[PDB]
DNA sequence: ATCAGAATCCCGGTGCCGAGGCCGCTCAATTGGTCGTAGACAGCTCTAGCACCGCTTAAACGCACGTACGCGCTGTCCCCCGCGTTTTAACCGCCAAGGGGATTACTCCCTAGTCTCCAGGCACGTGTCAGATATATACATCGATTAACGATGCT
DNA sequence: AGCATCGTTAATCGATGTATATATCTGACACGTGCCTGGAGACTAGGGAGTAATCCCCTTGGCGGTTAAAACGCGGGGGACAGCGCGTACGTGCGTTTAAGCGGTGCTAGAGCTGTCTACGACCAATTGAGCGGCCTCGGCACCGGGATTCTGAT
């Protein structure tokens, strides 16, 4: 067995080495169309565009990560917690 | 339903690339809220423009422009 | 389709495909990926019934049937008009055009019935019902 | 309509198909002729399995996301002529074309053919070289709704190939007289459906279909002491609400 | 419908820095969309500063002005090299 | 749990410079007419988007288990705060020189506009190879246990 | 002083993932082609921008007197930081499901283009009243002086 820890380096070395997208196709655009339910009933889709969400939605979610993580290794600690994620949020002015 | 249908192990290689080491137990819900936020944000832009075209279909030009809309642009997709 | 990487190395001479209204579309993955399979050269097609009613793919069947037309893709598909004054009309259309289809079509599909080989069908055993509904689900 | 979703009395009270079919059951169990049904997939399926669970009679069931294993192995348990199960499930698209069976005897089709092809298909499953029995098809429709009008244009359709593929029927060995033998006679039976473009709840008609002799119209007169005889009806705030929650 | 785009160009150029090396096609989509981004924002902070100074006519030192603006430090000193080279040039021959 | 006491709120009084109203004096807002044209509306084509199922398999899910780390607690020490004293540069008020912004009058030549002509670039094909994939083989690295070397103790 | 034993760092070996070499196979990329619409050439009018000249007001500079504020120091108490220990929560691997991915069928709604045809906005002439710069009041608020009140800290 491997000590903790060396799975998720190889695996930091893996993602960050590929361009693949993280996040399956189906379960987002059901998603995005749940979500675009709310607004206006009866709306098409291109394929386009469900890949443009993705394209946005998973670099966001990637950056964010990337600020948490410079908040959780600011306070000592290499686990990230939800208040390093609010309070990134807090910081950039989205909140 | 839907937003569950992102999983544990998707939440955790977004965080894999973001650089991430070690993940609490509770950031998944919170990712999935603040992803929530986001889709809305620029979901109902796109929509925005969408209606205003008397459009029944959301294209990629639309989202292109509620992400330039909203300050961060997309390449690749038209512009 | 996986196996294709394989299977499709080693020499074919004679091989058989069921259901032919399966394979319909020449544009369908299968089709085009049936030439990746290199050759073989005796062929068949096994089917219970011919393919859809509107029949633009008559092209797409005799195709991958035969060497016939594979040559001129887009020709036939005016000279589908019998199908879509009806004496006048089906005598141009239906009458010219079908004979046409029969005259060439004869030396290649082969069909028979049950009452042809045996008589023991009971019945032409087919029939027809009908139904109601409900108000609390009728107003839906 | 109910929070409980527990096996109810109403679950077949709410639409006429299941009326009639609570009410051939007890003949088609009565006569020992076994029958066919298809379905469309998914809940439809599902909600059979319940029903026939529901006044237990016993099934099979077949469909597109099963296995190989119990696909031939279904298929070995129907080939048993003691089998104390009639009906059983089985799917349009992926077993239409999954069994081979010379003993079996009635089919009924409930999807009305999106395709011809595909009930003439899973259609012919019943009779074969060496059957015993007399078979009977019954197309299930209820007036009044889109359906038979999809039956309308489904019928249209075997016309549109009844040029086709009924002028390709008599051609086998090149023959002459019987291509305008079947224009001729054929054409008066498309005729005959021009004039079709332009009840049953009594014992008497629904015995009639899987009668086929005198001797099974006697035979289920033992049904009519309760069905008819007997010793609620089919049917407002389900309508209302039902209005409110499908506003979506 | 013809759908014009700066492909060509940026394959041009490309055959100008390194004629060995191609292009894939989504890589070519970026590059229009950058030639487009950029070029919308020099002609916005040329119109800003066509509007602030009270001229109702963009010339070349609007034009260099604003690349001045956008691209920082030396992207706007070689910029405002090449294109004022390119004028001169232009109007000389 | 409480008085001494330092900071703050509250209230009455006073002086002033900016808020608020008035009055000529425009010059841009309103009206009346034309004149060409962008888009509103109807019609036609046909492409991609919608639903669904069949079928396989890579990924997710549930679970058992270990140990890495988050967090609470304690001790230390150091460094930044609260206050006094001393110095200095901000501030305000006035005065003076002047040059660069602001405007107006005159002129010219650069670009909008239109007509004419043609080829630079574009959709559509054709061939064809860069690399993505698969198999085989070897190297980098982590995880484990060893097994050597040095130091200390005992005889 | 020498030898032996123990402690702990000094040592190698295996299994996994990762890199390299060859073969092969394809789908996207590079190039040629017919054509057509937008770019270049040529010509003309006119109005905006350049340019000279003048006016003035707001910037810069200086000087002197006041004084609030900043620098400098000096105790000391509380918080930053290191260490230590516990417990529990998350990584890690394995067996089991399960929907994702890919394909394939059937339908048709709406994207996309065209052809008229007309209401609608640009444009110019005539006219005038709403808003603005200059100019007057006068009072709401800054400032102050005193008293009452409240919040902090050592008994």
């Amino acid at each position: 067995r491997y000590r903790p820890g060396t799975v998720a380096l190889r695996e930091i070395r893996r993602y960050q080495k590929s361009t693949e997208l993280l996040i399956r196709k189906l379960p987002f655009q059901r998603l995005v169309r749940e979500i675009a339910q709310d607004f206006k009933t009866d709306l098409r889709f291109q394929s386009s565009a469900v890949m443009a969400l993705q394209e946005a939605s998973e670099a966001y979610l990637v950056a964010l990560f990337e600020d948490t993580n410079l908040c959780a290794i600011h306070a000592k600690r290499v686990t990230i917690m939800p208040k390093d994620i609010q309070l990134a949020r807090r910081i950039r002015g989205e909140r | 339903d839907n937003i569950q249908g992102i999983t544990k192990p998707a939440i955790r290689r977004l965080a894999r690339r973001g650089g991430v080491k070690r993940i609490s137990g509770l950031i998944y819900e919170e990712t999935r809220g603040v992803l929530k936020v986001f889709l809305e944000n620029v979901i109902r832009d796109a929509v925005t423009y969408t209606e205003h075209a008397k459009r029944k279909t959301v294209t990629a030009m639309d989202v292109v422009y509620a992400l330039k809309r909203q300050g961060r642009t997309l390449y690749g997709f038209g512009g | 389709i996986k196996e294709r990487a394989l299977l499709s190395k080693v020499k074919w001479v004679h091989m058989i495909i069921d259901e032919g209204h399966r394979m319909k579309n020449a544009q369908s993955k299968l089709s085009l990926t049936l030439n990746t399979h290199y050759h073989a050269d005796y062929r068949l097609i096994l089917t219970g019934t011919p393919l859809q009613n509107n029949l633009p793919e008559l092209w797409a069947l005799l195709n991958f049937v035969l060497p016939k037309i594979f040559n001129s893709v887009k020709s036939f598909d005016e000279w589908f008009n019998t199908p879509f004054d009806k004496i006048e009309l089906s005598e141009e259309e239906t009458l010219l055009v079908i004979r046409r289809l029969h005259k060439v079509l004869r030396p290649f599909l082969l069909r028979r019935l049950k009452k042809d080989v045996e008589k023991e069908l009971p019945d032409k055993v087919e029939k027809v019902v009908k139904c109601k509904m409900s108000a609390l689900q009728q107003i839906m | 309509i109910n929070p409980t979703r527990e096996t109810n009395d109403d679950i077949w009270r709410v639409a006429g198909k299941f009326e009639l079919l609570d009410r051939i059951l007890p003949k088609l169990k009565a006569t020992g002729h076994r029958v066919l049904i298809f379905f469309q997939m998914t809940q439809i399926m599902d909600i059979m399995e319940d029903f026939l669970r529901y006044i237990n009679i016993k099934y099979l069931r077949l469909d597109g996301h099963t296995k190989s294993d119990e696909r031939s192995e279904l298929l070995r348990l129907f080939n048993a002529p003691d089998s104390e199960y009639l009906c059983f499930i089985l799917s349009t698209r992926a077993g239409g074309l999954g069994l081979n069976l010379q003993t079996a005897d009635t089919v009924i089709i409930f999807d009305t053919d999106w395709n011809p092809h595909q009930d003439l298909q899973a259609q012919d499953r019943a009779h074969r070289i060496g059957q015993k029995n007399e078979v009977r098809i019954l197309r299930l429709i209820t007036t009044n709704s889109v359906e038979e009008v999809i039956l309308e244009r489904a019928y249209k359709k075997l016309d549109i190939d009844g040029k086709v593929i009924q002028a390709g029927k008599f051609d086998n060995k090149s023959t002459s007289e019987e291509q305008e033998a079947l224009l001729r006679s054929l054409l008066d039976a498309e005729e005959e459906r021009r004039k079709k473009r332009e009840e049953e709840l009594k014992d008497s008609e629904i015995n009639e279909i899987l009668a086929r002799n005198d001797e099974e119209m006697a035979v289920l007169t033992r049904m009519d002491e309760d069905r008819s005889k007997k010793e609620k009806s089919r049917l407002r705030e389900e309508s209302e609400s039902a209005a409110v929650y499908n506003g979506r | 419908t013809r759908k014009e785009s700066y492909a060509i160009y940026v394959y041009k150029v490309l055959k100008q820095v390194h004629p060995d090396t191609g292009i894939s096609s989504k890589a070519m989509s970026i590059m229009n969309s950058f030639v487009n981004d950029v070029f919308e924002r020099i002609a916005g902070e040329a119109s800003r500063l066509a509007h602030y100074n009270k001229r109702s006519t963009i010339t070349s030192r609007e034009i260099q002005t604003a690349v001045r603006l956008l691209l920082p430090g030396e992207l706007a000193k070689h910029a405002v090299s090449e294109g004022t080279k390119a004028v001169t040039k232009y109007t000389s021959a």
